[PDB]
């Protein structure tokens, strides 16, 4: 045996299609070598646990980001007259122009513009400070774990 | 800050090589 | 396929080149690789470039040149060839070889000599390997239509054949007809980057209009030496810009183009369904549409059918050249003719 | 005419070495023993591999972290004033 | 009549041909002293001299189209750039050869001559065989980089 | 122009609708193939007998109804967009006038909106449009980059494929190297696929790349 | 917003896909006739090609005159 | 009642110029395939690999990379030239395993002897469901 | 390997058996048809899945029907 | 597979000769194709190591020189090997 574990007829084929539909079956639990019902369910529990923590990391990494590199303490007094920043960029391919042309809202270096509507959001429910927005992106990292 | 300097190269060329070796070793395998 | 027999009409040099056509088509396919890597990667470099903010770095007149030397060394020795290499001459063939001279018939340029730079070197090498691929597709089509490693008895099936099925890991488009099928698209692709060209070379270096000082006024200004070394270029000074004639023509004596603009879009548009969807799906269909046919009594005696695989293949591709060429025409015809 | 043999299967076969040379080494000999003695540490596949790994880790992030403005202009960052954005945003 | 062309070691039923580019004496010759074919040496030594080639060779792309090109930092960023191709290439030749080979199987090298004479088969395909190719390859590029390096930037020769 | 758009939306809800149903319902046989549910959700076809069978199965429905979707969708965020940015600019008789023949759409919402984009970078320089206008051309070149794998299909390039393992096996130098996996073409099913992926991620690079553009260079 | 509008959209359509994909996945692997004999779920299969036509009779006309209106006006 | 033909290994081989669509690495790691026939004259025929050859009167033996090169060339022979053909798969080992006409007599004659495998008694409608082999190893047919 | 399977519905044309570009089918004697034959397959280790053989079969749906399954060297047609 | 060009080396001699014999008619305006690439030669080591410029009327001597040598050359060959053959 060899990969893929999970199936007996795709491990014995001598070209490259062992690697492609390896990949592309990992997902189809009900076609592998030996499953059974019950199985089935208990690894079909699994992956939803893991799409949570999944989804759980990237909205503690969104507030992270948007805690450490924004502008949301500038943002809140003004918010018709202020951009919303994403995150910061680190392109070491950039030149010049480009490092200037991006330097925009009131940030000290290159920067993305959000288009998400988090800055609204996130100011409707309550948050007000950049350390709003660390407790909040802990707890996540915690609910993920 | 100066970490950006480090990580993004460390997730842009260092663990990309270290994942895509580790991947052909494993799939390369045979017993 | 039909003519061919050893037995009664052998010939050496055919027979010879059956005998090694692995090696030629593996050089052809090298080849190709190599031309289409060494000249559209350089257009992508140069927008790269652009884009970072560093024209500094780019294939250029201005950064790093690429001049077209043996051009140039043509130019010049058909430019001097009067009094040395032609004596009975007085002028030379042509007035584009560089002698200096500009011919002026009522007030516009009739004709006067064109300079070779930076783009021109791309433009020639992507004209190069655009023939080189069909050539490419072609030749493999004509070498491998008796016999191959994967199908061994391949001119008992036929010249026009779809597949020989889904064995062998699958067999699709393995006939001497579907690679003209194939190269009739890069046939159509070439053809439209040359004409492209030609277009923009002629609307920018010479056609204008000469004033009485001796002056000339290009109809774009000469934008094609520093605007068509990137892809972007294209996409804006060309097409953008000089599609404006065509899509205000509403109204006036140029409204057919404008209309068969639209109309050659749809057609083009319509071949996609052809060309991405088989036969068995459109048969399945039909049938329920003649369940209620017979539902009213109004089912014909003759059954209906879907197309064939190759007569599917041939619509796709008749109606794709067919939107492709009048929506190009369109555009020419109704650009020029108002300017 | 007898290309098939069953007694031998590699002429049969083509495992022929078209190009391989038996001839002995022309290196100098005291020339051999130094290569043979400084290259003899990096010739264990198992600890090349993970000593190649961890020095370009390590000498990829110390020249990125110590780079100076002078040769990467992100590390130099902006020099001019920014300007205001469309309906006077910042 | 004379012909040129003729079938592979006189077999027409394996798929090559023999022709002057192929069987040429001089190209036989030149193709039979490269390192790579020397079937009955140490694999250390020949990689020592492809590392070597191969590494001084890659100097001169990288220092002469960087992106540090017209700046006073052109041989050394270059130099460096080379070094760590070098390495990235030396990994790729670390891992072919754990993936391909075996600890403790024979040689998969023919073991025939074009003449039907027996030899030695080549120790290069076995898997200490190429570990010590790969060692010294490594060794070998980075000696050639420095060289090239050195010649480059420390002397002021009169180049170009 | 709301009452056409709103007919092309019901037409092309009708027509996805149809083609999923279609291949739902006929999913375990047909007259063309009477034992489909022996041959599982997914596969190639039949083979050319009893006229040629290609695309016979469930999967090549759902296949075909994805472009009906993407065509569906692209419509109703065209219509969206043109009725708002009309809106936002407090000139909404452009849209009233221009919406009721496609020329106007071609004329007044693709060419008139997309000139911001296409000038983020330029021979005379850049500015913070550039890395839209290079996403642009991104989307363009991955959406035809996979017409490829749907218009040419499998046999034209096993044959290829063959002919590159002689050349590698016959070359010097390169020889002494060898691969483990034999070299093979894409399979009939896995084409489909690698070409949907191509045409999905075009569209949807290029559509956002023109809509940020559009709508940011305006009102910021 | 349009941004907003546009993902939502989108999302909503491929997930309108997948709804029926697994419904015909559904018929192929898990269906049983005997134990769903004559029941909603099996005459649907019974009268699939009235459904069918019906669809096709519809698209076809909604097709038919919003182009042909549309190319009038044009 | 059969005893498969021995192969001669000193048969000699048609007159070919060589190509390159013959033999490759399989041959040497994997099996391949020689088929042998006996001709009355030399006459011209194509090879399944490209071009055309000599073949000699008296036997002949000829070595070929696929099962399926060597049954469209034994299908030529016998349409064409009506011409009788045995061919045999040969290991790198060295085993040499007789395959056509396998009876002596060819398979759209019916041979009393053979017997009969993958024989489903009943139509292609009396198939099972797929929900009645589910979480098992079988198929729907072979049932 | 493929899978290949007979149905008695066979009536004894041997036209798949004529078909098949590998050695795959064979015919044996029977009863129960007019002919006194019925397709067998002892080979198919040797079959590519090429389908010439349901293509031949002239009963209303085919008394021989072929499964694609696990490819191998042999299935692929690779002379490599 | 050896000795392919069946080597006779009189060919380089009677081809050079039978180059330089007619080509050294000055039919030229008093020049001689031979004697005009000479020249051309002769002036352009007057800069060394500087090469010759793209204006420069030596590359067209040295195209029209090289292609009657090069036919010289290879009818000589065809023609000393021909005559055992035919
Ligand atoms: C799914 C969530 C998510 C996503 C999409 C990103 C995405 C990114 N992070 Mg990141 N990050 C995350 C979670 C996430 N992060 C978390 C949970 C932490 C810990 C609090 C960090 C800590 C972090 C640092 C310290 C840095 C980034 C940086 C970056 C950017 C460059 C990529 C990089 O170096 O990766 C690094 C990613 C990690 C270390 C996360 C590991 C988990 C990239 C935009 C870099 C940056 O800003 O570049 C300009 C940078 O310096 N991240
Ligand atoms: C825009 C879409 C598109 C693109 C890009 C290509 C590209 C190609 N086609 Mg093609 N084709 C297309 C549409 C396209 N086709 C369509 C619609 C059809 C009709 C069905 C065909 C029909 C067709 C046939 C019939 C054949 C080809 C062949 C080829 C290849 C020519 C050889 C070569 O190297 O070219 C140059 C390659 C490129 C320009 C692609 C590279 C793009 C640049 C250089 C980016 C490089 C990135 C770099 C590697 C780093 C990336 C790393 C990563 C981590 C980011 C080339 C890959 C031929 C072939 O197989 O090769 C001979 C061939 O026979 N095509
Ligand atoms: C190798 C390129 C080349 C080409 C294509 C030509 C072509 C031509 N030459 Mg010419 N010529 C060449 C080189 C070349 N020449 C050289 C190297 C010389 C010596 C300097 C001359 C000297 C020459 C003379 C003296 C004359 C021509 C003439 C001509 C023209 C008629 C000749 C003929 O037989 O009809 C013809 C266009 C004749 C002419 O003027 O025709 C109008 C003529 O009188 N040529
Ligand atoms: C007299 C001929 C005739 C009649 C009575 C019908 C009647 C019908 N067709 Mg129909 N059809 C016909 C010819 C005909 N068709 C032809 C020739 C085609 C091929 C182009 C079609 C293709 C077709 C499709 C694809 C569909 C129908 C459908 C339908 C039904 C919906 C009503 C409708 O108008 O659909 C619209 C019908 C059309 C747009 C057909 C075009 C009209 C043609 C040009 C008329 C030709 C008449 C013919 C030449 C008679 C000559 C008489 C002369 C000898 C004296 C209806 C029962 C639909 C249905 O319910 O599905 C089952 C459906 O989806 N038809
Ligand atoms: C996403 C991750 C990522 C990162 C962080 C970089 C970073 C960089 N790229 Mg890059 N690149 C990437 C992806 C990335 N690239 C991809 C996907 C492509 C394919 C399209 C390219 C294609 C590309 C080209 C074509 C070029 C770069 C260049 C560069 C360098 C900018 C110029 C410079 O500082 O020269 C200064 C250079 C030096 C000071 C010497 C090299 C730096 C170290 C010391 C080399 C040795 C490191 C180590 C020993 C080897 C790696 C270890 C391994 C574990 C990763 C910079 C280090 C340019 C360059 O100069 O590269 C050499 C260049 O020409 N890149
Ligand atoms: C196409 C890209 C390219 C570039 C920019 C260079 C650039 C350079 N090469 Mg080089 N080289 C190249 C391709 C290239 N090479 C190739 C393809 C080969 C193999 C045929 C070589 C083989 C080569 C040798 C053998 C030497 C150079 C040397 C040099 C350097 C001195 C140049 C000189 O004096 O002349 C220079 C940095 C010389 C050098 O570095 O001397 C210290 C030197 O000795 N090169
Ligand atoms: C909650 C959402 C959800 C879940 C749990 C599943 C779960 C499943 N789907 Mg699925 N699907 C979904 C949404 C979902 N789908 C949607 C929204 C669509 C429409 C776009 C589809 C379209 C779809 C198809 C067409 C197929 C499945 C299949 C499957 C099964 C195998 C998955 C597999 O092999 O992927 C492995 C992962 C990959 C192949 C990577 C995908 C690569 C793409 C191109 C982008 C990267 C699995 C039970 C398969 C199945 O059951 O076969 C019988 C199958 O053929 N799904
Ligand atoms: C722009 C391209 C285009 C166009 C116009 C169509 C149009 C159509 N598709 Mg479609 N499709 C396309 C692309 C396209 N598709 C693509 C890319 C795919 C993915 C592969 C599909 C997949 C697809 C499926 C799966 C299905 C359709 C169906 C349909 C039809 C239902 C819509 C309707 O009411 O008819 C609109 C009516 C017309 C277009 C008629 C115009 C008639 C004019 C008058 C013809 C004039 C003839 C000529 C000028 C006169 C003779 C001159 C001579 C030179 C010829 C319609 C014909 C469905 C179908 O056929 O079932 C009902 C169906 O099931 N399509
Ligand atoms: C109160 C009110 C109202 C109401 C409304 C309503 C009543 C609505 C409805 C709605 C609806 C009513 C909707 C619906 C929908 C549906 C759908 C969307 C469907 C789908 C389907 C599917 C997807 C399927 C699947 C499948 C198959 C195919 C087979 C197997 C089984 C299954 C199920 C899996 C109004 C507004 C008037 C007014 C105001 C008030
Ligand atoms: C749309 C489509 C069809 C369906 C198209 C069909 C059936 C073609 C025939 C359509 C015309 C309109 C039939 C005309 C019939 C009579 C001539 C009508 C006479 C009445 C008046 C018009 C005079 C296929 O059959 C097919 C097959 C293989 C690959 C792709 C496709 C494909 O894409
Ligand atoms: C181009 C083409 C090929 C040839 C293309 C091949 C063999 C491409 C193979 C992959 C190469 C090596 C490029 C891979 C690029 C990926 C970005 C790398 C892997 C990414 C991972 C995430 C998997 C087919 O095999 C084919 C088969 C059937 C119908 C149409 C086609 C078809 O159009
Ligand atoms: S029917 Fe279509 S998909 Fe099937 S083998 Fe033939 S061409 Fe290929």
């Amino acid at each position: 045996l060899r990969f893929p574990r999970f199936s007996q007829g795709l491990a014995q084929d001598p070209t490259t299609r062992r690697i492609w539909f390896g990949i592309a079956t990992a997902h189809d639990f009900e076609s592998h070598d030996d499953i059974t019902e019950e199985r089935l369910y208990q690894n079909i529990f699994a992956s939803h646990f893991g799409q949570l923590a999944i989804i759980f990391l990237w909205t503690s990494g969104n507030l992270f980001h948007v805690a450490w590199q924004g502008n949301f303490e500038t943002w809140v007094q003004d918010p018709l007259h202020v951009r919303p920043i994403a995150h910061a960029i680190w392109d070491p391919h950039f030149g010049q122009p480009a490092v200037e042309a991006f330097t925009r809202g009131g940030a000290l270096g290159p920067v993305n513009i959000a288009y998400s509507g988090v800055y609204q959001w996130w100011y409707t429910i309550g948050l007000r400070t950049n350390e709003d927005l660390y407790t909040g992106a802990l707890f996540l990292l915690f609910l993920s774990a | 800050n100066n970490l950006p300097s480090i990580f993004v190269p460390l997730v842009g060329l260092v663990f990309p090589a270290i994942a895509m070796a580790s991947l052909f070793l494993h799939i390369q395998k045979n017993k | 396929v039909r003519d061919y027999d050893p037995t009664n009409r052998y010939n050496d040099l055919l027979d010879r080149v059956l005998r090694h056509r692995d090696a030629i088509i593996s050089h052809l396919n090298w080849v190709c690789i190599f031309l289409g890597f060494h000249s559209f990667g350089l257009y992508i470099h140069n927008d790269t470039m652009s884009a970072l903010g560093r024209p500094q770095d780019m294939f250029s007149d201005t950064a790093i040149q690429l001049q077209p030397v043996f051009a140039q060394w043509i130019q010049n020795t058909h430019a001097l060839a009067p009094g040395v290499t032609a004596p009975g001459e007085t002028a030379s063939t042509s007035l584009t070889w560089g002698g200096g001279e500009l011919v002026a018939v009522g007030g516009k340029v009739a004709l006067l000599p064109i300079p070779l730079g930076t783009a021109d070197f791309l433009v020639h090498h992507i004209h190069a390997f655009t023939i080189h691929v069909t050539v490419l597709i072609l030749l493999k089509g004509v070498l491998f239509a008796r016999s191959s490693r994967l199908i061994p008895d391949k001119a008992n099936l036929g010249f026009r054949f779809p597949c020989d099925g889904p064995g062998r890991g699958g067999t699709c488009q393995v006939s001497a007809w579907d690679h003209v099928f194939l190269g009739l698209f890069w046939m159509y692709n070439a053809i439209s980057v040359v004409i492209f060209h030609f277009s923009w070379k002629m609307q920018s270096d010479v056609w204008g209009s000469i004033s009485d000082q001796g002056v000339v006024t290009h109809i774009t200004g000469g934008n094609f030496a520093q605007s068509s070394i990137t892809i972007n270029g294209w996409l804006r000074d060309f097409l953008w810009a000089q599609a404006s004639q065509v899509i205000q023509s509403y109204g006036s004596s140029l409204s057919a183009y404008g209309l068969f603009f639209l109309g050659a879009h749809f057609v083009w548009a319509f071949s996609l369904m052809f060309l991405f969807s088989g036969r068995g799906y459109w048969q399945e269909l039909i049938e329920s549409i003649v369940w209620a046919h017979n539902k009213l009594k109004v089912a014909p005696a003759t059954q209906p059918r879907a197309l064939s695989i190759i007569q599917g293949r041939a619509v796709g591709v008749t109606h794709y050249l067919l939107g492709g060429i009048a929506t190009t025409w369109a555009f020419f015809l109704a650009r020029i003719i108002a300017v | 005419s007898v290309y098939f043999d069953l007694e031998d299967l590699g002429n049969t076969t083509g495992q022929w070495d078209v190009y391989g040379s038996d001839a002995p080494s022309p290196y100098n000999p005291l020339q051999s023993k130094f290569f043979e003695t400084f290259a003899a540490p990096f010739t264990k596949r198992g600890l090349l591999l993970k000593f190649l790994i961890l020095g370009g880790g390590s000498l990829l992030t110390y020249v990125s972290a110590n780079s100076t403005g002078d040769v990467l202009p992100i590390k130099r960052g902006p020099q001019e004033p920014p300007k205001l954005g469309p309906r006077g945003k910042l | 009549t004379f012909q040129v062309v003729q079938p592979i070691n006189g077999d027409p039923f394996i798929g090559s041909l023999e022709t002057p580019v192929t069987s040429s004496p001089l190209i036989a010759w030149y193709l039979s002293n490269l390192p790579g074919y020397r079937t009955a040496v140490n694999p250390l030594l020949r990689g020592v001299e492809v590392g070597l080639a191969h590494g001084f060779f890659l100097v001169g792309p990288f220092v002469k189209a960087g992106p540090l090109r017209n700046t006073a930092y052109a041989g050394s960023a270059g130099s460096l750039a080379a070094a760590g191709l070098v390495v990235i290439l030396s990994m790729c030749l670390t891992i072919y050869g754990i993936s391909s080979f075996k600890e403790g199987e024979p040689s998969i090298a023919p073991s025939l001559t074009l003449t039907g004479r027996k030899k030695q088969p080549d120790q290069l395909q076995t898997a200490d065989g190429w570990a010590k190719f790969t060692g010294g390859f490594f060794f070998g590029g980075i000696s050639g980089v420095t060289w090239a390096y050195f010649l480059l930037y420390v002397l002021d020769l009169p180049y170009f | 122009g709301d009452f056409l758009v709103h007919h092309a939306i019901a037409l092309g809800l009708h027509t996805t609708t149809l083609i999923l149903v279609k291949g739902a319902l006929d999913a375990r046989g047909s007259k063309l193939m009477p034992d489909k549910k022996d041959f599982g959700y997914s596969f190639p076809c039949d083979g050319p007998g009893r006229g040629g069978t290609c695309d016979i199965s469930a999967w090549d429905a759902f296949y075909l109804a994805v472009f009906w979707m993407l065509n569906t969708i692209g419509w109703v965020t065209f219509y969206w967009h043109w009725k708002h940015i009309t809106l936002w600019q407090g000139n909404v008789s452009q849209f009233n006038e221009s919406s009721t023949y496609l020329m106007g759409w071609l004329r007044d919402y693709l060419w008139l909106n997309s000139s911001q984009l296409i000038n983020g970078y330029n021979p005379f320089g850049m500015n913070s449009l550039s890395v839209w206008a290079w996403m642009f051309l991104f989307g363009h070149l991955v959406w035809a980059t996979g017409f490829m794998f749907l218009i040419s299909w499998r046999g034209y390039w096993q044959e290829l494929i063959e002919t590159l393992a002689w050349a590698h096996e016959r070359t010097p130098l390169a020889n002494l190297i060898r691969w483990k996996d034999k070299p093979v073409a894409l399979s009939i099913v896995q084409a489909r696929l690698v070409g949907l992926a191509h045409f999905s991620v075009g569209y949807i690079f290029t559509y956002a790349a023109f809509l940020i553009a559009s709508t940011s260079g305006k009102f910021g | 917003q349009a941004a907003l509008y546009t993902h939502h959209q989108y999302i909503a359509g491929f997930i309108m896909t997948g709804a029926f994909a697994h419904g015909a996945i559904f018929f192929i692997r898990d269906y049983n006739p005997e134990q769903n004999e004559d029941n909603v779920l099996a005459r649907m299969l019974d009268h699939k090609e009235a459904i069918i036509s019906h669809l096709s009779w519809a698209s076809l006309f909604l097709g038919f005159h919003t182009l042909g209106l549309y190319v009038h006006n044009d | 009642g059969f005893t498969p033909p021995q192969l001669d290994p000193n048969t000699p081989s048609p007159i070919f110029a060589g190509s390159t669509g013959g033999l490759l690495r399989k041959a040497q790691v994997e099996e391949f395939y020689v088929i042998t026939w006996n001709s009355p004259k030399e006459q011209i025929f194509e090879m399944p690999t490209g071009g055309a050859a000599i073949m000699r009167e008296g036997p002949n033996l000829l070595k070929l990379a696929r099962k399926e090169q060597c049954l469209a060339l034994g299908t030529r022979l016998r349409s064409k030239y009506k011409i009788t053909y045995q061919f045999y798969r040969v290991f790198p080992n060295g085993e040499v395993q007789y395959l056509h006409p396998k009876d002596g007599v060819y398979p759209e004659k019916a041979n009393p002897g053979r017997e009969g495998v993958g024989l489903n008694m009943r139509s292609i409608g009396k198939n099972v469901s797929p929900i009645e082999v589910k979480f098992t190893g079988k198929q729907s047919y072979d049932l | 390997s493929h899978s290949v399977k007979i149905y008695d519905t066979c009536i004894g044309c041997t036209q798949c058996v004529r078909a098949c570009p590998t050695d795959v089918l064979e015919m044996i004697p029977w009863d129960g048809c007019k002919a006194k034959q019925i397709a067998s397959a002892p080979r198919t280790e040797d079959c590519v899945g090429c389908k010439r053989c349901e293509s031949a079969c002239p009963t209303d749906f085919l008394s021989v029907r072929v499964y694609l399954w696990h490819e191998t060297t042999r299935s692929m047609g690779l002379a490599y | 597979e050896r000795n392919w060009l069946r080597r006779d080396l009189n060919v380089v001699g009677f081809g050079l000769i039978g180059w330089l014999a007619p080509s050294s008619i000055p039919a030229i305006n008093g020049k001689s194709l031979t004697g005009l690439f000479f020249d051309s030669i002769g002036t352009e080591l007057a800069h060394f190591p500087t090469p010759p410029a793209l204006t420069s009327q030596f590359w067209l001597w040295l195209v029209t020189w090289h292609l009657g040598l090069f036919l010289c050359l290879t009818f000589g060959q065809i023609g000393f090997k021909g005559r055992t053959e035919d």
